């Protein structure tokens, strides 16, 4: 044949036309790792040097096209200068740029997953052809990058930019009927003619029927909109993603200034802006760890997916209490394929669950995002009542009762008789001890707890609380069932506060010390959002609420005195007593987001010092209590390791993504060095005391890590 | 004197312009409501053959439900105009009333018609606007698709321009104080055509003023409210964004030498006639271009204009807009003496010829001499028309 | 000789007129089908600048979800004309098309542009007739409900002028014969503009031909259909009515001055446009009214005319039309040689340029100086062009 | 239109329209006239065969349309059992009429069909217009699935819509009748079996009776109320 790789077979066809295939020999899939990306050179560079082509063909021997990447192989590429990484993207975009400079028709006949790289293959093709049980994307987004072969430039080109910026910065899949429309595929057919269509396409641009060259010319120059189209449709997008991704920005906000650069531009051109701001987002040392990020991820992708062919399936859930916790895990339930049950004492609490799950599917409707037939298949997904009658069925069930020990033990403990004795049972308490609602109980070991965070349809992080009683399989249903859902859960071991909460709030602590020493929250947040936290101290503060955040540091304060009680009123108490309760009650550190120089008057009386500070120490009064803590939470065996021990970070409290997270984040500075830093702020109290554990690892040049 | 094939407006008479939500005509079909103007303009000439009627033109937008299968005839067949004669919809948006008023002028200067009835109509209330939309994806392809929201479009040209929150709200209140002023004065007295309608009690009774003017709109009041199109750093409001409303406007064209023959004093002469494109992301600028060039067709200055009509789209647009035409200076003087869309409420297919014959009777009233109305389009368009009084 | 504002048909391009059930435009919007046509036909004809052209008047009729919002800029923002130029959507039903082509031809001769680019579109299979329909009561008040039914009306005027049902099979078998035949000869090579599309597999491919077209139409085939708008005692059948056809036709229009400066020999000029009315009952009846006031304005007599287009909108009505203009025994002589709307679709907002360019190739094919272009509308209108040869 | 659906025989149909055709072009007066006199012609030809029949008959029916009207229990809320084709129509028809029900049945396959169904409705008129998105939320939320009977508690009406099956239909309407007040009516929407069959197996004839239903239920308007021998006027009546 013309060419014979391991992972790549360009065999020829009738008429002159070839068919490189994708078949990568010993695997399962097909990916870009370093050998695909090789033979892929090689064979364009067979069929290149070979006159007798006269179209090509592109093809998998798998039941997916190519998923994405597998990166791992990437990561000593990304550890260079900028220099020596832009020209090793630009090296690589070589090849897919030579295919597309084929003076030979070229078709991608996508008969399953085109993920990631695997699309960027397709796009750089003349035409496509795509089977209707298909589906293709770019969730580089989730890995915090953004296409780095040529995604940002074909894609942009070829269905337009706004269509573009919607399908990168989201990451979502696209079936065939989607991708069909917005024009990022020619043609759908059924997956048995899919074979006869790539050929007979082929054939007509051969004969001249299809002018292949003029459907390529489209991504190879600038883009064709107005200088003031390009204002208005880059403007709005930077501008909507900027609200939704906040400070820490990694490939929807900067995939759009990279396109808005390179809109003027041709292929060559644009792709070195691809490149470089690539970079940006991948590259070392000034603190930009987006390495740890692939570090914690392909540790918690593999983990997670060895308790996922052990747990049962959850095709039957059901939630205790209506209203605000239960119409989230309801709607997260049945959107994602889960009939559920929403469990309640009186007709009103059901009102207000079946309400709620109605204005979020109403919601997406309302503008276009959610198909009005699937609003339907929703809500009959969620299913009301007030008695146990139905939970004959049910394989995990989730408590959302009012905090409070007693109830919640009561309210399990009853459920308990009413479902199979090989049921999970799971409780949504943020502040009771899981192996304490597990003694009413008379099977503890399906107890376990499971975590969400308001909003239950907003954020990512769903806390595995594992009792002192609970069995893995009781955890690995719950740990799967959260996936399912479109989550990122993390198993912890039960403690006052767990691994988040815990976490989050010494971290305020150290905000509740600068408010105290004159220091303006408005400053500091600005500094913390420079710094890569999507929401600042203070208005962090606000969304979850000051009455709210007051019991917490109770909470808190009693689980562990030796270091969390302090008690000289803060802004905590100063907001509280005054009456300002925070968002829900429309005034906080600020009014509901506005300013106003009344909140002055309330933070007088916290004012102890008129202490000078620079924003650079300011983020240590934050950083290093938030980050030892997570020492103690390791040190304390709450989590496992230290890749559950910062993810956990960045998928609740939010921790900067290109910064690893708290204990990477102390690889960052040095162990050796950041207890030297520690100890010019002992004088603020046990907050900002090294652990003897890292004392001792400190002399031994260990860190957390390798 | 005039040639036989020069364009002339005999009458012009539109409805009460009132609120879409719930407001006065939120029992009255689109259709019936032009049908009655037609018909009730027709009748106060009652000199002008409604059989002569060579055409119908009507201006409407959203053609569906109501408003669909070409309502000019729709309309037509309701009035006392014969069968006998022919009806069009056109539509350009905006500007659609306006095209009307054109293409029966073209068409009597081309000897095609004698007597016309343009005018334009438009029921957001019973067919809203973001009713029944299908975004083509494929528009991304060769313009942004925000420049669909016009709003965000009156954002961008204020921002170029510079626009303060400020200018913009004092530009509303003049619009809704100097339309209530010219309603009190019974400066609209001639214009409008009484008409039924239902007051918030269902009762049935019948209004000769606008239900959209709101006379409390302080600077204090407006300052209240949030931007709608942009909330992280906006400065178009509600406030200073036209009406939703609900109306029609009818006019009555035809020939000087038919006209002379009727010995009917005309209302007005239409001398020029124009309609240019700007890019849609800032299609507020349509004004400009579209004007400058019906003032070289009509071979005359921006200043040898006494009266302007902007329709108020936005502050943030009409404001720029009267600033390139060198004219700002001259607001107070001879710009909108009766209000815009912002007080007067903008009905898609009705504000065309309704700025228009407002036009004139603000002429009129003053003594004027030359006159223009002109109008931003959506998607980058622009129209204007210079009539004259003689 | 020439006269500077005199108009002139320079090209025309059409798409190949598939079907709406399924047909091989049933994943493509109008909007872009339009967009297409007007870009390639621009194409053909590389030596008129894209930015002289002042206005693109576009015809269509169900204006919402993809032909909504003034489809005439929005087709156009995606083709190679300026963000400069503008754009209008002009509806009459039926005769949508054609008004556009007159609405350009009357600015031409006043003076308000150069060079236009006019025709229509309507892609019955995304947007449905019957599609948001709303009946005013109303209008049962000033006319016949029943009249609003196209079919009925065929009916009605089919028995006046006593048309049996083997006069209109016969006549819808000339049509598809007459229709494959011009297909197969190649005498539509030159207006029908390849054009991409899906067979009924999803597998893409370009069409350049008439689906509708069904060569295998017998007398028998026909006689076998049941009355489609009267079951007991009717003769109008899905087979003598105009198929629902998604398609667009495109026109490029100038006036001889600028046409004669860029040394383009013309394809037609127009000599006289008309529109008339008729009671919506009998409809079909709009083409002899509007032609008799066309030949007026031409100064030339029924005779005159060598070749003439007739919407074949029901075989019911283009029969009785034919007999009234005195040239039913000319037919086969003159009359739509190359099928009509029965065989070839009908696009509401298309078939007005359509069957005006087709006209023009069958003169220009067989030598014919004076031609004549007339349709039918619904609720009672009619209108006609007489182009001519130089 | 109406010669062909009306016949040979027609009453007011057929004349009403050629007594407006001939006073068409008259004033009132002269238009009385054309009235009366035509009026004349039915009552002394087509209606001589009785018009006393037809109105007292009518007087009957709106007479015991009232009395069943207040006597009648308040149906605040409802069941069926049976989902899938039939059930899924019940629960549609009872859902967009603001009567919250419920879909009974055996198998979570069964709850599929019928929710499917009761969608594909619903989805039918809000793509294409007729229909608020608001509006198919309340009505889908009407409907709410179940495999038991603990919430039966409150339920005033009981549909069966089980497979055709005299036994069958008696062992499921028995069990219901244990798990719903005792006041509560019981109604088979059975086609070919008899109601006073049924009624039988139930320990409280007197509130079970028979509700037949048209397929399509949202199609068809006609339900027939089948009274058993054993059916109290109060079961008739709700
Ligand atoms: C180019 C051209 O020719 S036209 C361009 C096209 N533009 C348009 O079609 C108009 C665009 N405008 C719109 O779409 C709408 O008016 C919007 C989106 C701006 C606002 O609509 P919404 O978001 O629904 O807000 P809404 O209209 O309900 O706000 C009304 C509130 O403003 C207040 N308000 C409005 N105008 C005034 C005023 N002049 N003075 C004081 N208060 C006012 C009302 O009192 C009311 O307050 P309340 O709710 O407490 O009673
Ligand atoms: N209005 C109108 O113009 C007409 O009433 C129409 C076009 C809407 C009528 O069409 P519809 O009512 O939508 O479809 P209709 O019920 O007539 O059925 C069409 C059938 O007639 C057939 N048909 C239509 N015209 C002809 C003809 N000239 N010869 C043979 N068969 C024909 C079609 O092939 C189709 O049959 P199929 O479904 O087996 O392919
Ligand atoms: N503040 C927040 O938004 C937040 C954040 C994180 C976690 N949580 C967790 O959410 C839970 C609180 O839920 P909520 O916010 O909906 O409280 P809520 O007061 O808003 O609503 C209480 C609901 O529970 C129902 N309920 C009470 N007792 C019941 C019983 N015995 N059986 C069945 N239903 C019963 C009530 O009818 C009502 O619908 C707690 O576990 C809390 O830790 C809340
Ligand atoms: C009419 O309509 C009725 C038939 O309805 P159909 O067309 O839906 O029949 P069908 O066969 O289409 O469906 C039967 C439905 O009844 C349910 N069912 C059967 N036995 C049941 C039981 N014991 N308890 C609860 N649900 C049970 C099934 O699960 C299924 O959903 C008859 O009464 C006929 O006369
Ligand atoms: C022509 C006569 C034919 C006679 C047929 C005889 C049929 C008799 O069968 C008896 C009915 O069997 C009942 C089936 O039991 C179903 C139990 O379902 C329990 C569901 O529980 C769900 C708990 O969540």
């Amino acid at each position: 044949m013309i060419y014979e790789g391991k992972a790549i077979t360009v065999t020829a066809l009738e008429s002159g036309i070839v068919e490189l295939k994708f078949d990568l020999k010993g695997e399962s899939v097909n990916k870009f790792n370093r050998l695909t990306l090789n033979e892929l050179r090689q064979a364009v560079d067979a069929i290149k040097a070979d006159a007798s082509v006269k179209g090509v063909i592109v093809s998998s021997g798998k039941d997916v096209f190519i998923v994405g990447a597998d990166i791992t192989e990437f990561v000593e590429n990304f550890k260079l200068p900028d220099a020596e990484l832009i020209a090793g993207n630009l090296e690589a975009n070589k090849i897919f740029s030579d295919f597309e400079d084929l003076n030979v028709p070229t078709v991608a006949a996508i008969n399953g997953i085109a993920l990631g790289g695997g699309l960027e293959m397709c796009l750089a093709a003349d035409f496509r052809v795509m089977a209707d049980s298909a589906k293709i994307g770019l969730p580089e987004v989730k890995l915090g990058i953004y296409p780095g072969f040529g995604g940002t430039v074909r894609l942009p080109r070829l269905i337009g930019v706004d269509n573009a910026v919607e399908w990168i910065a989201s990451g979502k899949e696209n079936r065939a009927e989607d991708a069909l429309k917005v024009s990022a595929v020619d043609a759908v057919v059924t997956a048995d003619k899919l074979g006869a269509a790539a050929l007979d396409l082929i054939k007509r641009a051969i004969s001249g029927e299809l002018d292949y060259k003029a459907k390529r010319q489209p991504k190879l120059e600038k883009l064709k909109l107005n200088a003031i189209e390009q204002m208005m449709a880059f403007e709005t997008a930077k501008g909507f993603v900027a609200g939704q991704a906040g400070p820490n920005y990694p490939a929807p906000v900067e995939a759009i200034k990279t396109i808005q650069k390179a809109a003027n531009f041709g292929r060559d051109k644009a792709l070195e802006v691809e490149a470089a701001g690539f970079a940006k987002l991948a590259k070392t040392s000034a603190s930009n760890c987006l390495i740890g990020l692939f570090l914690n991820d392909q540790e918690l992708k593999k983990k997670a997916k060895v308790y996922d062919k052990i747990a049962k399936d959850v095709k039957q859930a059901a939630v205790l209490g209506a209203g605000i916790m239960g119409g989230g895990i309801a709607y997260q339930s049945a959107s994602k394929g889960t009939p559920i049950l929403m469990k309640d004492i009186n007709e009103h609490g059901i009102e207000q669950g079946l309400a709620e799950a109605a204005k979020l599917l109403v919601g997406r409707v309302d503008k276009g995002r959610m198909t009005p037939a699937k609003m339907a298949e929703v809500l009959n997904g969620i299913r009301p009542t007030l008695s146990y009658g139905d939970f004959g069925n049910v394989d995990l069930v989730v408590e959302a009762v009012v905090e409070n020990p007693k109830v919640k033990q009561a309210v399990l403990a009853e459920v308990e008789n009413h479902v199979r004795e090989d049921a999970i049972l799971a409780s949504n308490t943020s502040t009771i001890s899981i192996s304490l609602l597990a003694k009413a109980l008379k099977r503890p070991e399906n107890f376990v707890g499971m975590h969400f965070f308001n909003p239950v349809h907003m954020m990512p992080l769903v806390e595995v609380i594992r009792g002192e009683k609970s069995s893995d399989l009781a955890v690995a249903t719950t740990v799967a069932y959260a996936k399912k859902m479109g989550k990122n859960p993390i198993v912890v071991n039960d403690c006052p506060g767990f691994l988040v909460n815990r976490v989050l709030f010494p971290y305020f602590g150290g905000f509740a010390k600068l408010v105290s020493a004159g220091v303006d929250f408005v400053r500091i947040d600005k500094v913390m959002e420079k710094f890569g936290w999507p929401m600042g101290p203070a208005y962090l503060m606000d969304v979850v609420g000051i009455d709210t955040g007051h019991h917490g540091r109770d909470v808190m304060a009693e689980g562990f005195p030796d270091r969390m009680k302090d008690d000289r009123r803060s802004a905590i108490d100063a907001l509280y007593e005054a009456k300002r309760l925070g968002q829900k009650n429309g005034k906080g550190f600020y009014a509901y987001k506005l300013v106003d120089s009344s909140v002055l008057e309330v933070l007088k009386p916290i004012v102890y010092e008129q202490r000078d500070v620079t924003d650079e120490d300011i983020i240590n009064w934050m950083m290093i209590p938030l980050c030892l803590e997570t020492v103690r939470c390791l040190e304390d065996g709450i989590v496992e390791t230290a890749a559950e021990a910062d993810m956990g970070l960045v998928y609740g409290i939010g921790f900067p993504l290109f910064r690893g997270g708290a204990l990477r984040y102390i690889d960052s500075i040095g162990v050796a060095e950041f207890v030297a830093l520690a100890d010019q702020y002992a004088e603020l109290g046990a907050l900002y005391h090294p652990t003897a554990k890292l004392r001792e690892m400190a002399k031994n040049g260990q860190s957390f890590f390798g | 004197s005039l040639n036989p094939r020069d364009v002339v407006i005999v009458d012009f008479g539109r409805t009460p312009m009132g609120r879409s939500k719930g407001g006065m005509h939120r029992n009255t079909r689109a259709e019936d409501m032009s049908a009655h103007l037609i018909s009730k303009v027709l009748e106060r000439n009652s000199k002008v053959d409604p059989g002569e009627v060579e055409d119908v033109i009507w201006g409407c937008v959203n053609q569906t439900l109501e408003q669909g299968w070409n309502i000019a005839r729709m309309a037509s067949l309701m009035t006392q105009i014969p069968h006998t004669s022919a009806a069009q919809t056109v539509s350009r948006l905006c500007g659609s009333s306006m095209s009307a008023l054109h293409t029966a002028a073209q068409a009597i200067m081309t000897g095609n018609g004698d007597v016309f009835v343009v005018g334009g109509v438009e029921h957001m209330g019973h067919v809203s606007m973001m009713h029944g939309v299908d975004p083509n994806p494929h528009m991304s392809l060769y313009a942004a698709k925000a420049s669909g929201m016009m709003g965000l479009t009156a954002e961008m040209l204020g921002k170029m321009h510079g626009i303060s929150r400020e200018q913009q709200d004092a530009f509303a209140v003049r619009s809704h104080q100097l339309a209530h002023k010219a309603t009190v004065e019974g400066k609209f007295k001639d214009e409008i055509i009484p008409m039924q309608g239902y007051d918030e009690n269902g009762f049935l009774k019948i209004f000769d003023y606008d239900e959209t003017i709101r006379p409390d709109t302080t600077l204090e009041s407006l300052a209240a409210l949030k931007p709608a199109f942009n909330p992280k750093g906006g400065t178009v409001t509600a406030g200073t964004s036209s009406q939703i409303t609900d109306g029609a406007s009818c006019m009555i064209v035809m020939s000087a030498q038919r006209a002379k023959d009727l010995g009917l004093e005309p209302l007005a002469v239409i001398r020029s006639m124009a309609v240019a494109g700007v890019d849609p992301a800032i299609m507020g600028y349509g004004p400009v271009p579209a004007t400058q060039k019906a003032l070289k067709r009509a071979g005359l200055n921006m200043a040898d204009i006494d009266f302007i009509e902007l329709n108020e789209a936005f502050a943030a647009q009409a404001l720029p807009v009267l600033k390139d035409l060198k004219v700002l200076d001259k607001m107070n003087e001879k710009v909108n003496l009766h209000g815009g869309a912002i007080a007067l409420g903008h009905p898609f297919g009705c504000s065309g010829a309704r700025i228009s014959g407002t036009l004139l009777n603000v002429m009129k009233q003053n003594g004027g001499t030359f006159g223009l109305s002109t109008m931003c389009i959506g998607l980058g368009q622009g129209i204007a028309t210079v009539f004259e009084r003689v």
